[PDB]
This record gives structure tokens, sequence and C-alpha cells, in this order.
RNA sequence: GCGGUAGUAGCAUGCUAGGGAGCAG
RNA sequence: UGACUGCUCCCUAGCAUGCUACUACCG
């Protein structure tokens, strides 16, 4: 329903996360992989939805490498 | 009759290694052999259990439907589906649970 | 590698394989460029090879497709069909197929050299995409043939101003250095950062356009990139706007030019323009008008 | 079927011995034209069953190539298609947290490190221009990510630390305004 | 077909049969017309089918003996590979210490694990936190084996280059900690 | 009238090889 | 970067057997 629909999108933010060479920061790679292996054993839709804020804010905080506006714009979140 | 734990019928046809079927229509065999283990669910007392495996012979046929309508709207291909049909029926399934063993 | 035949405007996936840029050609430019054109060899998702160990028949010609791979004549298991049949080659797309009325376009100008006036004058008759391709062909053949000149070196390094350089023996060497030469430099094994050098002056005197340190055996030659296919046309059809709604035009207007504003009305009403102009004929002081 | 050469054989015999037993014949006649039906009908289902197996041979190794032709125009399109992936299903998802850090980081109130999730928690973004400031933060509250923090520090570009009194649609043009915004988590 | 010893049997009585068939032929001579071409054909069947199996047979080791060459050629080449390993793995034994072990041995055979331990001139340490950093490699030098080394650089999990002065008490959080110290043999 | 012999085409079974895929410890 | 085993489905190539019609000689 929806924490199987939480449990789906941070399977393709940590391959977005993971085709821009985010790989390479093994400080920050290491955060990653525990915020989307802690969100797959949740049990809630309050403590699943609170740990993809902070997996997501990794991609908003990359600049350049994601055109936001383009992809907002693409048929999608407007 | 041996059956297997649904969640790992289900979680292997959603989670796999990208081109094997993240795109049904290259791969069908996968399903085929995800359903015979999937067959003996059908027997079980929990209804919910039992639809495991008509959820796997109705994808079957629908990424049929698809390739043998990809390859005519693009390329004017007609494919037959004389000796396909055998996949979305619960009787190429329950040989494999019965004796006098074939092939 | 499903492209296009836009010899045609046909989509295909084909393409010549003995040839300049390997362009997409359907089923119908493909079957004639190879009979008459000695370009025996396709290239498709997989090329048109044989496929049996030691083989050296390579030639589309009468190559059957069995028992999913192209065999062979000579040595036969044929139980198959040709891959050349029936006005058409075989590949994807076999029943989506146009057709040329050119048929000599690869005929007389993939086996040119891409120099005579013929070639020129036929191109400049053609349709817009048939010139763009006419023009990376025209690109590729000069970076085609850009890794079919001489390499400069030194060996030996001298007090400076006196160097001197060899560059070949043997071989038919003028450039009239437009771009000029920045190789990269060897020094035992690896790649070593040298600069870019100008030869102008030439024992042999040597001039200097910025200070450098030479290394022993630094080699010289030019890599050049291939031109990547575009998609948009040169010339555009003309349409008269509507008005010149949609702009923001100034409340002040130049008086030391006495045909500004009637230009400015024109363009506002006017689409495409083209002009011969010299040097020094708007270039110098109109932009900064339009600018202000 | 038809327009096989090998047609011109079971036509002009089938129609032969065919009415043939009309005007009849000695039974001499009616075994010779059998035994040329027979002769020249192998060389039908022969030809018609060649082909019976070459048109749908041919039917498959061009479809093996509609799968490796698909399956590489799949693979050199990854990045372009999992970031469209992710945003429709961002979308759908509807959540509030999720919808207010896409919005702002659209805008360009984006973060400078991780979201965190304890109660110090500090933060920092960097606010664009003063309606962003406005809408966003009011007096030392500022709302991110659905949540409450405190402004504890405001920085201009180099290091010029802003007192939120002098921030105001009017002193503000005077400014580096990308800022870089220190909070802390609230409770 | 064109030079198979039976063709010449079978075309003259094709000959025969087939060309003389408008002339009139007798009930006689319509056997010779009949049984001449016949048992010629049996036989150029017989000698069709044994030159397509003879055929076959021959491109069946002219298969068969590319791969032995193959193999050959492979063979070659990693027999070449394993030696010029085995070749420059060996100029790199400073056979001053290590001529000096050996000899001191009962009958010349020692244990392999005090090799590296006696006789190498590089050591590398693997250090998880900065507890076990001040017990095992504080300062620029330190005692290890009974022997006495000198740091001579200390990259990172990134492979980035850190100094022995970023390495604080409290800028420990600030570093990619697998930190790697390389250090030489003093003396 | 029938049987045997040697080729040819067509339909299933088993076995031997190659290729791709699924599950289990 | 990709271990050792076992089972099993689908596709292609080759070998032998099993009821038929076609040939042709032979009875
Ligand atoms: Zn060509
Ligand atoms: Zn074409
Ligand atoms: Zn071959």
């Amino acid at each position: 329903s929806k924490m199987s629909d939480v449990k789906c999108t941070s399977v393709v933010l940590l391959s977005v996360l993971q085709q821009l060479r985010v790989e390479s920061s093994s400080k920050l790679w290491a955060q990653c992989v525990q915020l989307h292996n802690d969100i797959l054993l949740a049990k809630d839709t309050t403590e699943a939805f609170e740990k993809m804020v902070s997996l997501l804010s990794v991609l908003l905080s990359m600049q350049g490498a994601v055109d936001i506006n383009k992809l907002c714009e693409e048929m999608l979140d407007n | 009759l041996p059956y297997p734990d649904p969640s790992r019928i289900l979680g292997a046809g959603c989670f796999v290694d990208d081109i094997v079927k993240t795109d049904g229509t290259l791969m069908i065999e996968r399903f085929v052999s995800l359903a015979i283990d999937a067959y003996p669910l059908t027997k079980h007392p929990n209804q919910e259990y039992a639809d495991v495996f008509h959820l796997y012979l109705q994808y079957i046929r629908k990424l049929h439907d698809e390739l043998t309508g990809h390859m005519l709207d693009m390329y004017s291909v007609m494919l037959t589906n004389d000796n396909t049909s055998r996949y979305w029926e619960p009787e190429f399934y329950e040989a494999m649970y019965t004796p006098h063993t074939v092939l | 590698a499903v492209g296009a035949c836009v010899l045609c405007n046909s989509q295909t996936s084909l393409r010549c394989g003995a040839c300049i840029r390997r362009p997409f050609l359907c089923c119908k430019c493909c079957y004639d460029h190879v009979i008459s054109t000695s370009h025996k060899l396709v290239l498709s998702v997989n090329p048109y090879v044989c496929n049996a160990p030691g083989c050296d028949v390579t030639d589309v010609t009468q190559l059957y497709l069995g028992g999913m791979s192209y065999y062979c004549k000579s040595h036969k298991p044929p139980i198959s069909f040709p891959l050349c049949a029936n006005g058409q080659v075989f590949g994807l797309y076999k029943n989506t197929c146009v057709g040329s009325d050119n048929v000599t376009d690869f005929n007389a100008i993939a086996t040119c050299d891409w120099t005579n006036a013929g070639d020129y004058i036929l191109a400049n008759t053609c349709t817009e995409r048939l010139k763009l391709f006419a023009a990376e062909t025209l690109k590729a053949t000069e970076e085609t043939f850009k890794l079919s000149y001489g390499i400069a070196t030194v060996r030996e390094v001298l007090s400076d101003r006196e160097l001197h350089l060899s560059w070949e023996v043997g071989k038919p060497p003028p450039l009239n250095r437009n771009y000029v030469f920045t190789g990269y430099r060897v020094t035992k094994n690896s790649k070593v950062q040298i600069g870019e050098y100008t030869f102008e002056k030439g024992a042999v005197v040597y001039r200097g356009t910025t200070t450098y340190k030479l290394n022993v055996g630094d080699y010289f030659v030019l890599t050049s990139h291939t031109v990547m296919p575009l998609s948009a046309p040169t010339l555009v059809p003309q349409e008269h706007y509507v008005r010149i709604t949609g702009l923001y035009p100034t409340l002040n207007i130049s008086d030391e030019f006495s045909s500004n504003v009637a230009n400015y009305q024109k363009v506002g009403m006017q689409k495409y323009s083209t002009l011969q102009g010299p040097p020094g004929t708007g270039k110098s002081h109109f932009a900064i008008g339009l600018a202000l | 079927f038809s327009s096989l050469p090998s047609y011109a054989a079971f036509a002009t015999a089938q129609e032969a011995y065919e009415q043939a037993v009309a005007n009849g014949d000695s039974e001499v006649v009616l075994k010779k034209l059998k035994k040329s039906l027979n002769v020249a009908k192998s060389e039908f289902d022969r030809d018609a069953a060649m082909q019976r197996k070459l048109e749908k041979m041919a039917d498959q190794a061009m479809t093996q190539m509609y799968k490796q032709a698909r399956s590489e125009d799949k693979r050199a399109k990854v990045t372009s298609a999992m970031q469209t992936m992710l945003f429709t299903m961002l979308r759908k998802l509807d959540n509030d947290a999720l919808n207010n850090i896409i919005n702002n980081a659209r805008d360009g109130c984006v973060p400078l490190n991780i979201i965190p999730l304890t109660t110090a928690a500090k933060l920092m973004v960097v606010i664009p221009d003063y309606n962003t400031y406005k809408n966003t933060c009011d007096g030392t509250t500022f709302t991110y990510a659905s949540a409450l923090w405190e402004i504890q520090q405001v920085v201009d570009a180099d290091s010029k630390i802003v007192q939120l009194s002098e921030i105001s649609m009017d002193n503000s043009p005077n400014l580096a305004w990308p800022l870089i915004v220190t909070a802390l988590r609230a409770n």
C-alpha cells in the first residue's frame, strides 16, 4: 500500500545515487547504505518517511548532477 | 507436496539484475520457472496464497500478448500462438508433481 | 542501432560496411549499392560474417542465414535461404521499405576522393538532409584522411633557436600550418605534458610563442574527434510573422543612423534574412544597436 | 500454398485424373495417370514443407534480432530512465515532508548536508532570494521538511554575519543573497 | 556431381530413354527405355549418398584441427606469462638479508611466515580508529617486530594524503578512518 | 495376389553435445 | 570481482529405432 511504495522508491533512489559516483566518498556512501537498509526493514510508514528525507536530501545537495527543473517539468510533479 | 514461502516467489519477480527483468518480454522463461515453484500454493487453505500462482499465469499471458503484438506494430510480423498457450494453463505445471516422470 | 535511411526517409537497421561513415541504408539502397559498387560487406546488430572456425569468406553475397547464424557457400550447411534475394537485403524492417530512384549516390561519392566538381554540383541540387549528410561525410573524409599523414619528433635537444626536424621519407608533405601541431610527449613509456608549439621558420631556426621545456624524444601528432550527428536543418522556409508582438521596444531611438527605424520595423515583420556583407557592413556597431 | 513454381503439376494431373472418370477409360490409362499424379505430387508436398519451415524460421531470427536491439537501447539509456522513474514515483507518494524539500529545492533552497533526525541536528541551507526567505522563515523560526528549526546563525557569501533585523526587503538588495543559514532542530 | 564416376552411365541411359520418346518404340524396346535409366539411377543415388557422407566427415576435421591449433597457441601464451611473473617476483629479494637467515637455519628450511617479518623493507599498517592509532603508530617513528620503522606516508580509505597533524583527538570525526600508514625500515 | 532389399520425404520417443534461464544447500 | 554440487523447464544441430506413401531392381 503505502509501506510498499516507500520500499520501492528507496531502491531507485540508491541506484540514482550509485550512478552519480557517490561510491567514491566512503563517508557518505556508508550513510546512504544505512538509510536504505533501514527503510527496507521498517514496520511503520511514519518512521520510514523520515529516513526518506535524509536519503533524498543527499541527491538535492549534489548540485549540477541532476537537473531538477527539467526532471520536474517532464510530465511530473509541477 | 512441497510449497515455498510466498514472499520468496513474489519478491523474486520484483527484484532482479537489469535487462533481466526490468523488461519481461526479453525473458519469459524466468516466469515459467517461477510458476512451477508456485504451483502447490493452489492447494493451500489460505486464498491469499493460492493467488500467487494465478498472478504468475496472468502475467505470462500479458508478456506474450505484448511480444506478439510488439512485433506487429513496428515490424510487419505475425506470430502464431500455436503451442504457446500451454504456459498460461494449469496443466503444464500440474504434470511436474505427478509420478510417471517425463523428459 | 536502429538509425534511419534518410536516402529514403526509411527507418532501418543496416549500414554499409566498407563505406566512409557507415551510414544507414535501407533494404533498397543496400541492395544495389553492394552489387555494382564493391561494398561486399554490410553491418547489422551482428556483422554478416561466417560463423565457423577459421572461415574467411565474409561477403554478404550468397551467405545463407541458418541455425541462428550466417554460414557460407564453399563449405555448405546450406539448408536455408540467401541473404540477398528479391531486390532486398535481409534485416529488420524488411517489409516497411520505400526505395530510391537515384541509384548512383554511393556509386558516385563513396568511391571518388570527395573532391570532384560533378559530385559538388549534384550535391547543391539535393535536399537539406541529404546535403547535411554530404557535409558530414566531407568532415568524415577529412578526419579519415587525417590519420594518413606524417608525424614529427625530436630525439636530440639542442641549444635554443637552432634545432633540427625530420618528418618522413618516401611518401607523397606541404601544409599551410593553419591548425597548429599539439601532439603530446613521451619520455620512457607514458605521456608527458609538452604544450603547444608553432613551426613557421625553417641549421633550422626556431621561434618561440611561449616558454617551454624540451625533452628527449618528444613526438608531435594531431588527433581529431568525429563530428557527431545533428538533428536540425540549415535553412528555413520563408514565413512572415503576424506582428512585432511579444517584444519590448524602447522609447529612445538612435539619430546618427538614417536607416535604423526602417530596418528595425523590417526585422520586426520579417522572419529570416541573408545578405552579402563585406567587412565593416554593420557587424561593427549595429549589434550594439539591436542590443540597446 | 500457391505461387510456388512446382504447382502446375498438382493442377494439371489433379484436373485430369479428375475428369477421367466421366469420360472413363481402361484401367491401364487410370493407373498410368495416377502414376504421374503421385510422381509430380511429392514434388509439391516437399517444396511446400521446406518453405513451411523457412517461413517460420525466418520469423524467429528476425525476432532474436528485435531482442538484441531493444536490449541494447534499454541498457544505453539507464541513467535517463531511472531519474524519470524516481520522480514519477515521488509524485504518487504525495507526502508532505517529501513534497516540501522538493518544491523548496526547485526554487533554490537546497540543503548542504544530510537532513538529520536528532534533536540538536544542525542544518545548513542556501536561501537564494528575499521572497524565499520571507515565505520559509519569519522571526527566529524556520519551517523545513515539515519541521520547525530555530535559526542560530546567518552568513552571507564570504563570512558576513547578518543580524536577523537587517534582512528586510530593503537592506536586503545590498548583500550577496546566496546566504548559508544554520539552524537546529526543534522538538 | 559433375565429377562422380557414375554420371556417364546415368547420362547415357537418360539420353537413350528420354530423347527417344518421339520415335516409335515397341513394347519390347520400352523395357530398355525403362530398365536402363533405372538401376543406373539407383547406383548414382548410391554414389551421391556416399559422397555426402565423405564431405561431412571431411568437414569435421577441418574444424576439430583449428581447435587443436588454437589451444596450443594459447598454451604458449600462458606458459610465457607465468614465466614472466616468476622472474619478476624474483628480482626483488635483497639477497643480503635473505641469505642471512637461510644460512643460520639448521638445514636451510625456514617457516614462510617469518620471511616478510624479518627480511622486508616496507610496512603497511591499517588502523580503524584514533584510539588504535595512538597505541600503535604514535609519532614519526615506532617499533614493531623488534625493529624501528619511520613513517613515510598516511593515505586514507579514499586514497587521499593525510598529514600527521590532521590526526587529532577531535579532528578524527572528519577523516575516512581505515587509515593506511606506510613506513620504511631504519638502520 | 505377397515378402525381402537400397535410397527419399514426413511425424514422436530416448540418448549424446552446445547455448540461455530458474530454484536448493 | 562471479566457487563447488544436484535437480528441472524452453530452443537449435547430429545419431539409432518405431507405423506409412514414393521411387527402382528383385524375387
Ligand atoms: Zn558503403
Ligand atoms: Zn533506403
Ligand atoms: Zn563456413
